[PDB]
């Protein structure tokens, strides 16, 4: 059986803070393309 | 992922350029100075030529091409729209496949092995210089080299072809397909006789050497042997290799008739 | 809506380092071809003269035209 | 907010020599990849003609009632074109 | 009208995609055979544990070889022996990078000097007897003359020391030709050394080893028996030569520029 | 090739206006002829098949020269 | 330099090896062994002895009958001349029937001859081919051998006879010449719109390629461990020993992935064989229902589109 | 054809969870690629369409690339 | 088991697996929506 | 394994952040210098 | 942020300096050729911009060049 | 240390750096100014 030797702990560790960085990410690449929309409409 | 018995033999040494900063592995592969060289010049290379796409007419796999500077530029640096992005690409491809035959050669040495790949693979990057470097040279011109694109590779390959009537009663050709024919029947007869020695008749035990000279003794009469027939391997692919070099670099430097009126040498010797 | 509970046992079956490795290498390759598959279109930004052509700007400076002229 | 405090713990299972190298390298790239697209543009500024040009300018050839070049009525070669 | 359609979908057109998907469904079934030796791999995780993981596509199911004159059966992919006792120290704390070796580097069995554990019986011929031997064991061999006799000739070690003499050759019967050369060491010892190490010059009569040293001529690993070799005692001498072409001198594995 | 093509009329072209197969029934001989001639055209000139073709498509008028 | 084991330096001999034995109730083997020491620079030196029981002698008559007909065919042609046969012998050929006689038997020096000798070289390959299976067989093998050369015999009916005849003419074959048989290659090109535009032409030089390729990189590597064995490849499979384990390390860190000692002979057969598979495809479909490879290309969307500037006046048209 | 689907869950007992995830993933992405692909190359083309509007025409009829085209 | 997994075990993966897939389709029927608002192809 | 305890990953962390930080500004600084000479947008 | 890069001399810990060496000024030399190679692709140019005088030109009107192509015709 | 430099071994490395490629920049700036003098490209 596949493991990773990280315990529950550790897991909910790394799952908070790759959330969070996710978020963040998505939320610059929305920014990012309302910015185009204003300067220059695709659709 | 390390095989099974894949850990005692990570050593550290063997290497030419850099030493200690670059040798460590990402995952299977092994990097090395000349792995970061190689993977640099590729990346350049593959988002040039999408590049030289992207201001072209399509984006369709088949349609893509960059072609080479006009004859009139010479042997001397053309607009970037009109040449010098091939230029550029055509220095990246050479950085690569060097970077590419170095990096086989520190393997080799760590793994305490010959250097029989790499030179083989010389000979490939000589074909390539050959056709994009030395002939062009000669003639006097970088437009005389081969355009990036499947498909508009092939148009220059055929109007090259036809520049001397009959592309086929090239010398070096004939003697370049010849080698390359009887190495794919070598490749196949070598492959179905291992698989036949290990994969024997239904309820019977593997095979051995005495088998293996024998089948071929009885169908043929002679047998040249385990360790030769990966000899005359390595002989018959880097022949091909050499005699089409050859083949390229006597068209237009050395010959610019027809090929067929070079062959009446031999019904005008005075001796029939 | 408690469906998504044990969602954070995730990494203890799938690797973090491969993963993050896997996701930072595609972005890069994505953001390449996104970039380059929209300059070969009809948005292309670079070339598309606005706010002003340099090119002609350039072919037309009375330094240069003098000169065309003679 | 808070939620980034813990980011320094990346480096205790992401190891600083690759990720330099690999970062150093990549930026190189990049830098050298936008200055040949910028160039191939009409924003390229080594070939704009400002402030004034340096090199001589290109001279057309006339053609013929056939669109190519005349030819010239006792040159031992035809004449050469690129365009067909 | 030189270019006009009648029809999209043609014959060609179909044949090709059925190629695409024959091709590509031999590349299943052959990197299904790769996977026959060295799996399940071992991947190592985010803090050390190591799992085995087997890859895309899975592993093949196990088939035998029956080898002859009762040598047992093979199961192939199946059990391992186990690895000996090479001791390695990492340089630098990740996954991926590189060891160093403990003790001597000439006698550790690591790095090109490592070898694989195989049985310890002899390689057949299709008689039963045994294949790789001493020219006065097999009574009917004779070196051809128009080629230099190495037996007398000495061991120059690429040193420029002498290693000692050349005193037998090793044949195979199976396919008639020179495997070995024996020779007695400075410490009178009987050693082996392959002939795909060694130039032979006829005039000079010597023999150029530029693997190893000529002091290095005293540790070759020995036989038990000298009427024969088994397949464990070659790996064992091969390697030893191999070892020495990065760890002879310390200047081997430092980064010609 | 003389005697079929500069003094009999015969027709010198042998590739198809379409694709698929179609009521063309010219063979491997007829087109052998035919670059027979051509090698005179070439020899006689001087100059090459690219001095009249585009050798991809040697039958379309659209890419030959002037 | 190292040793390359290009070349034997030093040769040993014993008596002649006979050959394992065959199943009761065989024929013995014909000749007595030679040895060649020019041979054994680079490989074995015995030379025989040799094998002919009932197929290897059927063939070999056939064989030997088709050869003195397309020999003395070449040597009518230019009127028994043997010293003009030597001064151009790479023009000579013997010519297949004219294409309006169909599928017909037409006389004898008008592309019968042509007929006569196909027909005897085929009986030939069929009969060669039944020997090569039963000398595999009888020695206990797997029949891998027997199964290549089916494919390449396909092909060699494929231009000659299965072709033709779907086209309805005897003289869509290849002569049988040096430079005759290139100028066919050259006008069947040039008559069904450029090759390079055929799709199954492109991926047989794809495998020719990459068969020269692989038998480089395979040669390279069995050579390079050598040293330790590695030649020995039957010995390498049923026990792994170093010499595998270093050939397989090579190319796994190299390009990241590799095959076993056995499995690498699956891609050298397989890599053989895919290249004849698509030269049957590619000439079966040529002129039986492609017309013309360029506009195939350019309907499916494949060919470039050079810019034009100019403007070309079809004299047909006007 | 209530209780037929009861046991679907020892699909993880013949099935690696790990390979499968990666295998999804894999495909997933390499489809997304193909389709987007596929529509492009089509009459419903978004990019090249010139709407709302054509933006390298839009460009070349500005009045002071006009102005300096004239020029000329 | 030769996944070594326990029924247990097997119960929680799936679980969790048809949620994420039922989660990943609505998004996928919301795409299709807005792009038959914008541009219909049928 | 990377081999790094926690103070180590802090100290590298920090000056990894000094760095990207100097790196972005100065390519700012371009920016600004190429708008001001030769508008894009 | 005064202080903020003084451990900076710690690089060279991690970092072996002979490599890093070479890596400079191996890359120097390829960053060279390349820029002299794309300025010279340009209006820049400076081998073929005939300043300060065109020489193949000033070759083919030598008075002695002339005066021999003359005596030929 | 892994490259077995201690830390007084590394600050002298560093000095050294540091001034070689501050003259390395010193002299690009020069040919710069040259470069702009006889050929101005913006
Ligand atoms: C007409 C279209 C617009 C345009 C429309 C868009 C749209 C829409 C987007 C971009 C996005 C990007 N564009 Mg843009 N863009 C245009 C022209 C340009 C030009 C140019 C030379 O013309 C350049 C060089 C760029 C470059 C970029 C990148 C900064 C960014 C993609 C980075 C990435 O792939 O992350 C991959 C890397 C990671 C995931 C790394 C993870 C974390 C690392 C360590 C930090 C990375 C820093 C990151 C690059 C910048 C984030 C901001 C920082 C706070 C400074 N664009 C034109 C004008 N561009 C994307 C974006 O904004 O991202 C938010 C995006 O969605
Ligand atoms: C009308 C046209 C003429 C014709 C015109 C030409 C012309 C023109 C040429 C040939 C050349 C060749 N021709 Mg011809 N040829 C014709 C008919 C034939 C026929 C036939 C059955 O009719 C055959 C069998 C051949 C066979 C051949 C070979 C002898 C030779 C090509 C092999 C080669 O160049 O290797 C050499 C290998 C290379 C150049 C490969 C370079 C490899 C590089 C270094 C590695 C690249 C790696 C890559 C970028 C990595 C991708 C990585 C991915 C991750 C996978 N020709 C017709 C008559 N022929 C070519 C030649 O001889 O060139 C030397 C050549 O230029
Ligand atoms: C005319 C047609 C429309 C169009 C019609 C559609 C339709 C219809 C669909 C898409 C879908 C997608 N479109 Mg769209 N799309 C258009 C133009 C674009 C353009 C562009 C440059 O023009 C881009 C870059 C995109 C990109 C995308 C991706 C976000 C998405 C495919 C996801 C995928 O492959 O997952 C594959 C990878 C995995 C499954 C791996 C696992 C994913 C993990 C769990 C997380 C990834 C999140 C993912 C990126 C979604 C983010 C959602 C968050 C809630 C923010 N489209 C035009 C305007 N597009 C698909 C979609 O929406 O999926 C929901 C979809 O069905
Ligand atoms: C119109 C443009 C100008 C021009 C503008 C510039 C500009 C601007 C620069 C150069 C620079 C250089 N030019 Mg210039 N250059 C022109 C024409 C030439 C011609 C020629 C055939 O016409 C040549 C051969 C050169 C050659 C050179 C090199 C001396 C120098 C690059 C050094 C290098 O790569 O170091 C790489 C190698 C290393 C770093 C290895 C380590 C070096 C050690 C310390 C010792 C080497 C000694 C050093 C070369 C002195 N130029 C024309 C006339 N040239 C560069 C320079 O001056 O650097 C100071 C530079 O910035
Ligand atoms: C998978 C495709 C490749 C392939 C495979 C292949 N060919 C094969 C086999 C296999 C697996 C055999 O087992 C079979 C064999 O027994 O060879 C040892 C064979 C064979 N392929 C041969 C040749 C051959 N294969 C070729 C091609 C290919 N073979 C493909 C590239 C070519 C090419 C490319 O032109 C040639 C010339 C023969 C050596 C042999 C079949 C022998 C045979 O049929 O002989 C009986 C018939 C006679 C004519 C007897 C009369 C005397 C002969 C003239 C002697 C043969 C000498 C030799 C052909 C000299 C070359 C002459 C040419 C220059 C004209
Ligand atoms: C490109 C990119 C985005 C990079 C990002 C990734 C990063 C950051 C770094 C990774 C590190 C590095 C340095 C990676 C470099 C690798 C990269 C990226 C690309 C290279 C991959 C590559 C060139 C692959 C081509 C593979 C092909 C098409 C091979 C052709 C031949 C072929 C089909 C061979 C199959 C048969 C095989 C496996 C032959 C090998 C083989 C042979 C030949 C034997 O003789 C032998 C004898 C006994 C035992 C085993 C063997 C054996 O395995
Ligand atoms: C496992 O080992 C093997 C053997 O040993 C047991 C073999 O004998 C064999 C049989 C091989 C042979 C009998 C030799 C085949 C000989 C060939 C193909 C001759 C070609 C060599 C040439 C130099 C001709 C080329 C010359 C010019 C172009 C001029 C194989 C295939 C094998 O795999
Ligand atoms: C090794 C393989 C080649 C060895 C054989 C070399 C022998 C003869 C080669 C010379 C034949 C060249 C072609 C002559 C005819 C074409 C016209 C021509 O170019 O010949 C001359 C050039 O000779 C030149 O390069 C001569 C340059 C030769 C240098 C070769 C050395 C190579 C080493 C580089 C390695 C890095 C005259 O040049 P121009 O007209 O002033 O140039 C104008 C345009 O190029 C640019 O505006
Ligand atoms: C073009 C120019 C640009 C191209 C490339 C330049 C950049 C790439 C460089 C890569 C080149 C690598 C070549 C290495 C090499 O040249 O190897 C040489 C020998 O290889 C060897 O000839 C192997 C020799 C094999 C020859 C095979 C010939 C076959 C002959 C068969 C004849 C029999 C006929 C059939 C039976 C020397 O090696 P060694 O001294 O044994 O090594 C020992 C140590 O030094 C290792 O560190
Ligand atoms: C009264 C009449 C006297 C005849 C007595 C002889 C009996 C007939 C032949 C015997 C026979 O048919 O034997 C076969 C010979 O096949 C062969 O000729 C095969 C050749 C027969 C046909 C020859 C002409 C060929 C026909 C056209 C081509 C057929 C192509 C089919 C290929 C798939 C098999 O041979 P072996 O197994 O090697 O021999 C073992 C023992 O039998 C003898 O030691
Ligand atoms: C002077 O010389 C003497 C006489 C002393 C002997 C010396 C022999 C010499 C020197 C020979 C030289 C030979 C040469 C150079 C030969 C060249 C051969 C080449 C390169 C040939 C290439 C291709 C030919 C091919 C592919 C032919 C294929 C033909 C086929 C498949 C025929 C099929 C016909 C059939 C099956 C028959 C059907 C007939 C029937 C009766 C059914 O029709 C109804
Ligand atoms: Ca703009
Ligand atoms: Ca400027
Ligand atoms: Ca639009
Ligand atoms: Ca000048
Ligand atoms: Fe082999
Ligand atoms: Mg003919």
């Amino acid at each position: 059986k596949p493991s990773t030797g990280l315990t529950e702990s550790e897991a909910k560790e790394f799952h908070g803070l790759f959330m969070a960085s996710m978020t963040l990410w998505f939320g610059l690449v929305v920014l990012a393309h309302i910015l185009s929309w204003m300067y220059r409409p695709w659709l | 992922a390390l095989l099974n018995f894949e850990k005692k033999y990570r050593v550290r040494g063997g290497t030419l350029v850099g030493g200690d900063l670059f040798d460590f592995w990402v995952g299977p592969f092994y990097v090395g100075f000349f792995g970061v060289s190689a993977v640099f010049f590729a990346t350049l290379g593959t988002m040039l030529i999408l590049f030289g796409a992207a201001i072209g007419p399509t984006l369709n796999i088949w349609q893509i091409s960059i072609a080479p500077p006009d004859l009139s530029v010479g042997l001397g640096f053309a607009p970037i729209r009109e040449g010098g992005l091939w230029q550029v690409i055509t220095i990246c491809a050479v950085g690569a496949f060097v970077s590419w035959a170095l990096r086989q050669v520190e393997i080799a040495r760590k793994l305490g092995m010959g250097l029989h790949v790499p030179f083989a693979f010389s000979f490939a990057i000589l074909a390539y210089l050959t056709l994009v470097f030395f002939r062009p040279v000669l003639l006097g011109a970088w437009g005389h080299a081969f355009p990036y694109g499947l498909f508009s590779h092939l148009d220059w390959v055929s109007n090259v072809g036809y520049q001397t009537l009959h592309f086929h009663y090239n010398p070096a050709h004939m003697l370049a397909i010849s080698f390359f024919f009887i190495n794919t029947l070598a490749l196949a007869m070598h492959g179905s006789l291992i698989l036949s020695v290990v994969n024997p008749q239904k309820g019977e035990e593997v095979k051995t050497a005495e088998h293996e000279n024998t089948v071929f003794r009885d169908i043929v009469g002679y047998s040249i042997g385990a360790l030769a027939i990966h000899r005359l391997g390595l002989f018959l692919a880097i022949n091909a290799a050499f005699w089409s070099a050859v083949c390229m670099i006597l068209t237009g430097p050395f010959w610019t008739r027809g090929w067929p009126e070079w062959w009446m040498w031999w019904p005008n010797l005075p001796i029939w | 809506a408690k469906s998504f509970d044990g969602m954070h046992k995730l990494w203890m079956i799938m690797n973090p380092v491969s993963t993050l490795w896997a996701i930072f290498i595609f972005q890069i390759f994505l953001g390449l071809l996104i970039h380059m598959v929209v300059l070969s279109s009809d948005l292309n930004w670079h070339d598309d003269q606005i706010p002003v052509g340099y090119q002609l700007q350039g072919e037309t400076l009375p330094v240069n035209l003098e000169m065309k002229a003679a | 907010s808070d939620k980034f405090a813990g980011m320094y713990k990346l480096w205790t299972f992401i190891d600083p020599r690759r990720t330099l190298i690999f970062i150093v390298a990549f930026q190189i790239m990049l830098g050298i990849l936008i200055h040949m697209i910028v160039l191939g543009s009409d924003l390229n500024w080594h070939n704009d003609g400002i402030p004034r040009f340096y090199s001589p300018r290109p001279v057309d050839v006339a053609v013929g009632p056939a669109g190519i070049p005349l030819e010239i009525p006792g040159s031992p070669m035809p004449q050469a074109r690129n365009y067909n | 009208e030189f270019g006009y359609i009648t029809q999209y979908f043609d014959l060609a057109q179909v044949t090709l995609w059925a190629f695409w998907l024959s091709l590509l469904s031999v590349i299943f079934f052959n990197r299904r055979e790769d996977k026959r030796e060295g799996y399940p791999q071992e991947a190592v995780q985010i803090f050390g544990k190591t799992i085995l993981t087997e890859g895309f596509p899975f592993m093949p199911a196990p088939k035998t070889f029956k080898l002859p004159h009762n040598g047992g059966d093979v199961v192939k992919p199946g059990p391992e022996r186990p690895q000996y006792d090479f001791k390695l120290e990492q340089v630098d704390r990740f996954a991926g990078a590189a060891y160093r070796p403990v003790g001597n580097p000439m006698l550790a069995g690591v790095g090109p000097g490592a070898y694989a554990v195989r049985a310890n019986k002899p390689d057949l011929t299709n008689a039963g007897d045994p294949r790789i031997v001493p020219m006065r064991v097999a009574k009917h061999f004779a070196v051809v003359d128009k080629d230099p006799d190495p037996r007398g000739m000495t061991v120059i070690g690429a040193d420029g020391q002498v290693g000692g003499k050349v005193t037998e050759i090793w044949v195979d019967r199976a396919e008639p030709q020179v495997r070995y050369l024996e020779l007695e060491a400075g410490n009178k010892k009987k050693v082996l050394v392959p002939i795909a190490l060694c130039v032979i010059k006829g005039q000079k009569r010597e023999v150029k080893v530029r693997s190893i040293n000529g002091i290095h001529f005293n540790d070759v690993p020995t036989l038990s028996n000298y009427d024969q070799i088994t397949l464990a005692e070659e790996d064992k001498v091969s390697a030893y030569y191999g070892a020495g072409t990065l760890y002879a001198t310390p200047n081997r594995a430092e980064s010609v520029l | 090739p003389f005697t079929p093509f500069l003094l009999g009329e015969n027709e010198i072209r042998v590739s198809g206006n379409t694709d698929l197969r179609n009521t063309n029934r010219k063979s491997i001989k007829q087109a052998e002829w035919t670059f027979a001639l051509m090698t005179h055209f070439s020899e006689a000139l001087g100059v090459n098949c690219t001095y009249c073709h585009n050798s991809r498509a040697f039958m379309d008028w659209n890419q030959s020269t002037p | 330099p190292e040793y390359q084991n290009i070349f034997n330096k030093v040769q040993v001999r014993e008596p002649a090896y006979p050959g394992v034995e065959l199943p009761k109730g065989s024929l013995p083997r014909v000749g007595k062994p030679i040895f060649s020491y020019w041979l054994g620079k680079i490989g074995d030196a015995q030379i025989g002895p040799l094998y002919l029981g009932g197929w290897g002698i059927a063939s070999l008559i056939s064989g030997f009958i088709a050869l003195e007909v397309i020999g003395l065919n070449m040597l009518a042609s230019v009127g028994w001349d043997p010293r003009l046969f030597l001064k151009e012998f790479f023009w000579l050929g013997l010519e297949p029937p004219p294409p309006a006689y169909g599928l017909s038997i037409p006389p004898l020096a008008e592309g019968g001859w042509w007929l006569i000798a196909g027909l005897f070289l085929t009986m030939s390959l069929l009969l060669w081919w039944v020997r090569v299976y039963k000398r595999a067989k009888d020695l206990g093998m797997g029949t891998h051998l027997s199964w290549a050369f089916a494919v390449a015999i396909l092909f060699f009916l494929t231009l000659g006879f299965i072709r033709p005849v779907l086209m309805g003419s005897w003289g869509e074959a290849p002569p049988f010449g040096i430079f005759p048989h290139l100028d066919w290659t050259a006008a069947i090109s040039i008559r069904y719109g450029n090759f390079y535009y055929n799709p199954f032409h492109g991926l047989s030089i794809a495998f020719m390629y990459g068969s020269a390729v692989l038998f480089a990189m395979h040669g390279g590597t069995i050579l390079a461990v050598s040293r330790y064995g590695g030649d020995r490849e039957i010995d390498q499979i049923t026990d792994r020993g170093t010499a595998a384990e270093r050939a397989m390390l090579f190319w796994r860190w190299c390009m990241g992935f590799n095959a076993s000692m056995e499995s690498i002979h699956r891609w050298a057969w397989w890599f053989a064989v895919f290249c004849i598979i698509n030269s049957i495809l590619g000439i079966i479909l040529t002129g039986t229902v492609v017309d013309n490879w360029y506009l195939w290309a350019v309907k499916h969307g494949v060919a470039p589109s050079y810019p034009s500037e100019l403007t070309i006046d079809n004299p047909y048209l006007t």
